[PDB]
RNA sequence: UUCAAAUGAGAACUUUGAAGACUGAAGUGGGGAAAGGUUCCACGUCAACAGCAGUUGGACGUGGGUUAGUCGAUCCUAAGA
């Protein structure tokens, strides 16, 4: 799951830069679960969607 | 044993009861049916009123259960507060549109409300619900009685739920008399047998947390999954019957009802106008982790009630956890929210300002009662939703090792060493994987009626009557085959109550 | 000691967070040839340096 | 061997 | 820490090794919308940094508490 | 049981001495539910924990 | 069966020639040893009213005589050996000296 | 005394009533820790039948180690084979 | 060194209390530098270790814990590099 790289290539600079925001908030809202949890794999798709959104600025 | 000041009590207990039900089916018909109140404005308000009409009669005397309002995939458990409001948002803010009555408060057409509570005095209870349910108006008409009947699952559902609390109450009534029964004395067989085929007729299944019990002082079963007991008379029906019943402690031979007694009816009925095939009805837990799965159909949500186990003790570090536990041990064994423990809940005036001062209130009772959790003071009583499994997926299934599997971290233990189906070998931990492990993530509507009775010669109903809980009327199939012993049996009783004597408490106004 | 350098404490926080046995989950694993930590360490029986 | 048993006539039971 | 909460009105926070009090404070007035009076650092064994931060009286503690879930 | 933490936490408090500060033997269960300053307090105000006031060094002789 | 007894025990004879750091162990070995004798049970419970009165004059300045009184009980554990005991008390009195044995209500 | 005692006795609430003969809600975890503590050992193990598996096999392997007599699992003095100080009128190595 | 009780399957060795003694302010005390590195504290807890024992432990398993404008480093220079 999570975002794809050819749905955000046709996205703005703006768009993107709001996605990575949401995707931040998100992922804190996570690791105060995992504290009190231990299992938790939807950290692992947010995570990898953060580091998708900053390859596509890149490019 | 059934003193007057007993009786009496029961009787001041239940009419209470009566008057906060009316209060609510008052409020919503206001709210929504007539020309808007959410549920958690709704919850407060009732046990504000209720503590409120308690005060002006009588030590140990208060709610015993906190008012639930279950929408339409929920067993029991949901009744949240006003703290909880834009958490449940921003947790279910990703989901897909179920779930989005109790998700918002606001109720929707065609939502199926089990609204349930109960008020004890001196350990004497009387719990009491209802399933009613929201049906569009009429425009066009003077008097606007809301438009269309229910037709579905749904109506299925109601339909079970009142025919099941009549017959019952009637079987209850002829306990007492060693005759006027067809002979088509009483026993748990003959109970289960009964709601069995109704639930049958009707095409809407047992839900393995209904149960039909005795009380005593302080012993009701306003738990029924985190206490235990030795000395517990009375029916259930869990995926053990459900498989039992396929192939061909709670004891239920050495079980005959007596003179003298009260007891609880509590019936839950969850619907099949879908589904195909034949499956199994079990409860899967609602947390407050998303991020545990993906999918949209999950609820997310933290229940609002806890109890504690005076077994244990342990001193806290925390002023304000220490504080609350004094509160807490103040008020009894039953289940207990954090608005009830405050300075201003009952609202003798009400404003804005009142409701801020319990919610700064409750911003330090969660503080508290995060260390009352941490250490196993306190527990939670689960959110439960009714979710459906075919047989296929448990027959294919592979459990490598069976009656062994614990579920080790379930904090509770009770709910963990629970073997359902001793048969087959699977415990709920690998069930709670099966019914994961499939994209037939079918959850059911269920309906609720719960009642209070005592035995003397009448039946006294402490609950119920035609005021109270008069069904939504609606428009369902499958209405009661005829060509049975039993049918014959159920219809004889329900044209012989007409004359046996049921007495029932009026509420207060 | 007790005025370490960040160097000498960054070390430390290294061992400690190494100092544990090894997880149960990965006896119960296809394959699986280890059975303990062979580079366990305590600070009475061997020095670190 | 019970498990093949009553697994047996619950497939008999569920198929019909 | 959740003692220090009524104790003070601080709240505890783990943050990067990389960051400094300034950081700290300026990172927890942009998320949580709150003015802060001092902030405290220490390096755990463990090798993070622990930061505790204590709130004017304007603010209260308890409210980003149940704000953020815990 | 094992009252040791108790008997340090309670010398701590009264500001003596582990040699003094003396735990009555029939309030035991009491005494180790405590794993607190304050209830050490407590259990000082409500009689469970005394003082044992000092030996003495008389100087008639001297 | 059950029975109370006033009883003496010369000490002197029964710790001479025993190290100075041995004598009021011994004292304790040898009273059990006594009561044992009398009574007939192995079980022997001494008071630490006992104990202090032995130890009164540190170890090795235990008093030539005592007087005991002497209580044989039943025990009322679950399930024990010596199904009775002797429960050995102190008696405070002038002077041990001049005295014999004489039964208790 | 018998004003105090008659204050003395009790009205035996509902709590006793309910909890004094029954014990054990949330039940002996293992490593006798709370409720959010992080249990390294036993976190990915969610189930008892496996947990016991897995101390079964940690009590197996133990077995070679505890005939040898080390103080853990960390306890790896390797003892040389021989020693030249051992084996050697004037000045002598030792007394 | 001893007595009773508690805990526990089990107590010469654990806990509390009751006694008897010792270090005797150039201490068997209270704190620090170098070195060590979590050994500190709590909860569980006995397979191996503590040359007897062990319910105990600096052991074993899991966590918690070290907050500085004023104490220090940082700065200055010494022999020197």
């Amino acid at each position: 799951a999570g975002v794809k790289a050819y749905e955000l290539r046709t996205k703005s600079k703006e768009q993107l830069a709001s996605q990575l925001v949401d995707l931040k908030k998100e992922l804190a809202e996570l690791k105060v679960q995992k504290l009190s949890r231990p299992s938790l794999p939807k950290i692992k798709t947010v995570r990898k969607s953060i580091a998708c959104v900053l390859t596509v600025i890149n490019e | 044993i059934l003193q007057e000041s007993v009786l009496n009590k029961y009787r001041t207990a239940g009419q209470i009861a009566q008057t906060a039900l009316k209060y609510v089916t008052s409020l919503i018909n206001d709210s929504y049916h007539s020309k808007q109140l959410t549920v958690p404005e709704l919850c407060l308000l009732t046990d504000s009123f209720i503590l409120t009409r308690l005060e002006q009669y009588y030590n140990e005397r208060g709610i015993a259960i906190p008012t639930t309002i279950d929408i339409d995939q929920i067993s029991g458990g949901w009744c949240p507060e006003i703290d909880d409001t834009q958490n449940l948002l921003n947790w279910n803010k990703g989901k897909d549109s179920t779930f989005a009555s109790s998700v918002t408060g606001t109720l929707r057409p065609g939502d199926l409300v089990k609204i349930t509570l109960g008020v004890h005095i001196d350990g004497y209870t009387s719990e009491v619900s209802h399933t009613m349910v929201i049906y569009p108006v009429d425009e066009t008409k003077p008097i606007l009685q809301p438009t269309g009947p229910l037709l579905g699952g749904k109506a299925d559902a109601v339909a079970a739920a009142h025919i099941a609390m009549e017959t019952v109450v009637a079987l209850l009534a002829c306990a007492l008399t060693p005759e006027k029964l067809p002979a088509s004395g009483i026993t748990g067989q003959l109970i289960r047998t009964i709601v069995d085929t109704i639930a049958r007729s009707y095409n809407c299944g047992v839900v393995p947390g209904s149960r039909v019990r005795r009380i005593r002082r302080f012993l009701a079963g306003q738990n029924e999954g985190i206490v235990a007991e030795r000395e517990y008379k009375g029916v259930v029906w869990t995926e053990s019957h459900q498989e039992a019943d396929l192939l061909s402690a709670i004891p239920s031979d050495d079980f005959v009802v007596q003179s003298g007694e009260v007891y609880l009816i509590d019936l839950k009925m969850a619907s099949l106008e879908h589904c195909t095939k034949k499956g199994l009805v079990t409860l899967e837990t609602v947390d407050s982790y998303t991020g545990k799965s993906h999918k949209a159909g999950e609820l997310i949500a933290r229940p609002g009630a806890y109890v504690r186990d005076f077994a244990q003790t342990h001193i806290l570090k925390l002023k304000t956890s220490r504080q609350l536990l004094t509160k807490i041990d103040k008020q009894g064994v039953y289940p207990f929210k954090l608005s009830h423990l405050s300075s201003n809940f009952p609202f003798v005036h009400e404003n804005e300002e009142e409701l801020q001062s319990l919610k700064k209130d409750l911003k330090s009772f969660r503080l508290g009662m995060s260390e009352i959790s941490n250490n196993y003071l306190c527990v939670e009583s689960p959110i439960q939703i009714a979710r459906w499994v075919p047989w296929d997926h448990i027959l294919k299934a592979t459990n490598p090792n069976g009656n062994l599997s614990y579920d080790a971290t379930s904090t509770l233990t009770l709910p963990g060493h629970e073997l359902p189906l001793p048969k087959l070998g699977v415990s709920a931990i690998k069930l709670k994987s099966l019914m994961n492990s499939t994209k037939e993530s079918i959850s059911l509507p269920v309906a609720r009626e719960c009642n209070t009775i005592v035995l003397c010669p009448e039946l006294l109903r402490l609950t119920g009557g035609s005021k109270t809980c008069q069904p939504s009327w609606i428009h369902s199939q499958h209405e009661l085959n005829p060509q049975d012993s039993i049918v014959q049996g159920i219809f004889q009783l329900a044209t012989l109550a007409k004359d046996l004597l049921l007495k029932e408490t009026q509420p207060m106004k | 000691a007790a005025q370490k350098s960040f160097r000498i404490k960054q070390k430390m926080a290294k061992a400690k967070k190494q100092n544990r046995p090894l997880p149960q989950w990965i006896r119960l694993r296809t394959n699986n040839t280890i059975r303990y930590n062979a580079k366990r360490r305590n600070w009475r029986r061997t020095k670190m340096n | 061997s019970s498990l093949t048993l009553v697994k047996e006539a619950l497939w008999s039971v569920i198929d019909d | 820490a959740m003692k220090k909460v009524e104790d003070g009105n601080i709240l505890v926070f783990q943050v990067s090794m990389k960051a400094n009090k300034y950081q700290i404070k300026k990172a927890v007035k942009e998320l949580y919308e709150v003015d802060v009076l001092k902030v405290n650092t220490l390096v755990r064994p463990n090798g993070t940094k622990k930061a505790y931060v204590r709130l004017t009286a304007d603010y209260d503690a308890l409210d980003i508490a149940n704000r953020i879930g815990y | 049981a094992n009252l040791r933490t108790q008997k340090r936490l309670a010398a701590s408090v009264v500001g003596v001495g582990k040699r003094k500060v003396w735990l009555d033997p029939n309030e035991t269960s009491e005494i180790a539910q405590a794993n607190s300053r304050n209830a050490i307090r407590k259990l000082v105000k409500n009689g469970t924990i005394v003082k044992k006031a000092v030996t003495v060094h008389s100087k008639s002789r001297t | 069966d059950v029975v109370t007894r006033e009883y003496t025990i010369n000490l002197h004879k029964r710790l001479h020639g025993v190290s100075f750091k041995k004598r009021a162990p011994r004292a304790v070995k040898e009273i059990k040893k006594f009561a044992k004798l009398h009574m007939g049970t192995d079980d022997v419970r001494l008071a630490p009213e006992l104990n202090q009165a032995i130890w009164k004059r540190g170890v090795k300045g235990v008093e030539y005589r005592l007087r005991l009184r002497i209580s044989r009980k039943r025990n009322e554990e679950e399930d024990a050996k010596n199904p009775l005991f002797s429960y050995v008390e102190p008696v405070l009195v002038a002077s041990a000296k001049g005295l014999q044995t004489v039964v208790v209500e | 005394q018998n004003r105090a005692a008659r204050k003395n006795r009790y009205v035996e609430r509902g709590s006793d009533v309910v909890f004094g003969d029954q014990d054990a809600l949330t039940a002996s975890t293992e490593n006798g820790v709370k409720l959010r503590q992080t249990d390294r050992l036993l976190d990915g193990v969610a189930d008892g039948s496996m947990r016991s598996k897995a101390d079964r096999m940690a009590k197996m392997e133990r077995r070679e180690r505890n005939r040898h007599a080390k103080q853990g699992e960390s306890d790896r003095h390797n003892a040389v084979s021989l020693s030249k100080h051992l084996f050697s009128v004037g000045k002598t190595d030792f007394r």
